RNA sequence: CCGCCGGGCAGCUUCCGGGAAACCAAAGUCUUUGGGUUCCGGGGGGAGUAUGGUUGCAAAGCUGAAACUUAAAGGAAUUGACGGAAGGGCACCACCAGGAGUGGAGCCUGCGGCUUAAUUUGACUCAACACGGGAAACCUCACCCGGCCCGGACACGGACAGGAUUGACAGAUUGAUAGCUCUUUCUCGAUUCCGUGGGUGGUGGUGCAUGGCCGUUCUUAGUUGGUGGAGCGAUUUGUCUGGUUAAUUCCGAUAACGAACGAGACUCUGGCAUGCUAACUAGUUACGCGACCCCCGAGCGGUCGGCGUCCCCCAACUUCUUAGAGGGACAAGUGGCGUUCAGCCACCCGAGAUUGAGCAAUAACAGGUCUGUGAUGCCCUUAGAUGUCCGGGGCUGCACGCGCGCUACACUGACUGGCUCAGCGUGUGCCUACCCUACGCCGGCAGGCGCGGGUAACCCGUUGAACCCCAUUCGUGAUGGGGAUCGGGGAUUGCAAUUAUUCCCCAUGAACGAGGAAUUCCCAGUAAGUGCGGGUCAUAAGCUUGCGUUGAUUAAGUCCCUGCCCUUUGUACACACCGCC
């Protein structure tokens, strides 16, 4: 499990993800069932937002023993730049564009054009 | 659960009889074939179709196995 | 719940289906232009001939 | 009063240095080992016992063994977690103040039990009990009393022909026109059959072998990390005295600073929008009213009030309908209160900061689910098959027990006229045979028989409802409430209703006159009643989930019970008090 799912989790982040997680539930070198969860980066876990942002995916896996569950759940950073990332803001997140110019009090003066 | 006693009457799985069947074919001197007994009325079983004596049964077997009467 | 049990919680599975419709008067060009363009997503388009 | 000095009782503080740790000017000077000396411990119990000696008037005192058994007992600090600890805070699955009930009766069906061949079965406090969508004739269905059927893949073996037995119309039978079998035989004809291994299923087994999905601890406020700072280090602070807040939500005090998930923001929804874009699949609106138009009605007549239509439309428009873009509502203003911050309270304009769900973290739990899954581990079983079914039967059975419902107990009501107000849906023509229904006759009625529209905003359908509202009986009689249990008919669905299928029509005509011990539900369009859709459906619901409709009383606070959050604290608990002993 270990070396593999890191190999995945490593990849999906390196690819260009806001964050991600993987869960490998099921029996795992023991008559008892464990549940393993290796996580990285950011992840929202509630709201409508979840619906168009996370990329959930369950897949089983049938092995020479029995059955594990994969759950990959990636967070998309199309929030930065979809191209027009859908909504883009996670509604929490506001981006205040900064003063930019606002130079000069000065004495009055005029001009003509 | 229970363990099945079974009323001691272990029902017969049965053989459909062995039978060579085709020896009884009256070749009178030279080559010519026709005996007489009882007959069936079917089409694929065309006239040659042939019958019997049992503890009752009699049957006709020639719309492949489609069509045995009730006698 | 698949199977029986737990305090009885249900989901409320919804699908909407809004219908717009637009009347017009044209030949067999303007219909076959305007219908074939502006297609693409999960959108169904009907074309009535006339009146009924 | 202010100093100093000796030796006393003590305090705080600190990276001396100690110290397992708590702590300790001393427990400091100790692997950098010894200033002097006294006592005294060597795992725990047995045991401070037995025995011996001695002192004592005696309780007893002092001295003081072993066999045996025993793996830890113990100490210091850590998180837990529970206190019949303490402060704070919070939930109507809590209470108060109530109403509604519920718990009583009958009935319904949920389970328990008994009974029964069978009443398959999962589910066991809560978070099992009209729950498995679990309203079952047949199917379902697995289960029993049978009984058929093979659908034995596959390969590996065995079977060229005096045709391997593929497949058999009248009777013995059998339930069956099951060649499933006891003679006869007439065809397909390379299938067949018999071994072996091996499957193939199985609503078989095991949810403590698992996936997913669900339930819940728990719509409770919680959880986490980067850097700092503290601890040798598990760990700890940040993550908090107090005010606040639905909410570690905020501000601030602040060895922390600035971040992340949960909450919040979001989505759907629900309500202000004579503001916009429009709409023969809305409405239409009101016209213009051009009419028909009958006195429908007013009025002598002009004129008018009004349903219906005659519409259509090349009116006109969105006043309501619809659904698109919009706006808005944002503690926004003012006055209190408040550390005069964070906010809270009142009032103004007005929807006053809260209309109601979904989504819901970390982390759990032998919760449930193998019978939702062609998800399935292993196990069983595997032809006489637990493979799939036909016929029947059961799942419905009944001295008792509980669980969710409905209907009553009546006159603010019962039955007798009448008037008259929707909303969310839903509908045919659908994956294998099947609807929604308008309007004619017939019949009382169930219904029947005629015929009509309907991929529907058109047809059902101004969805023409009940309460409700209005019109007469009745007279507080277990009565006309109630309305069970049976007698008898008649329809309908269904191939078939026996095991009253469902409905109607008759006929009988019960307990209950407000429910003993308990206990859930909740604050606004809320409880309650009230139908109505949907789901379940051939047949069909006393089931749920929605929907209006009629619409109350009362709390608007507290922790008094129950249970939840934090903080401090105690803890011999860490299978966590349902503990340990
Ligand atoms: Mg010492
Ligand atoms: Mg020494
Ligand atoms: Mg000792």
């Amino acid at each position: 499990v270990r070396r593999a799912c890191y190999g995945v989790l490593r990849f999906i982040m390196e690819s260009g993800a806001k964050g991600c997680e993987v869960v490998v539930s099921g029996k795992l070198r023991g008559q008892r069932a464990k549940s393993m969860k290796f996580v990285d980066g950011l992840m929202i876990h509630s709201g409508d937002p979840v619906n168009y942002y996370v990329d959930t995916a369950v897949r089983h896996v049938l092995l020479r023993q029995g059955v594990l569950g994969i759950k990959v759940k990636i967070m998309l950073p199309w929030d930065p730049t979809g191209k027009i990332g859908p909504k883009k803001p996670l509604p929490d997140h506001v981006s205040i564009v900064e003063p930019k110019d606002e130079i000069l009090p000065t004495t009055p003066i005029s001009e003509q054009k | 659960k229970k363990s099945y006693t079974t009323p001691k009457k272990n029902k017969h799985k049965r053989k459909k009889v062995k039978l060579a069947v085709l020896k009884y074919y009256k070749v009178d001197e030279n080559g010519k074939i026709s005996r007489l007994r009882r007959e069936c009325p079917s089409d694929e079983c065309g006239a040659g179709v042939f019958m019997a004596s049992h503890f009752d049964r009699h049957y006709c077997g020639k719309c492949c196995l489609t069509y045995c009467f009730n006698k | 719940t698949p199977c029986g049990e737990g305090s009885k919680t249900w989901d409320r599975f919804q699908m909407r289906i809004p219908k717009r419709l637009i009347d017009l008067h044209s030949p067999s060009e303007i219909v076959k232009q305007i219908t074939s363009i502006s297609i693409e997503p999960g959108v169904e388009v009907e074309v009535t001939i006339a009146d009924a």
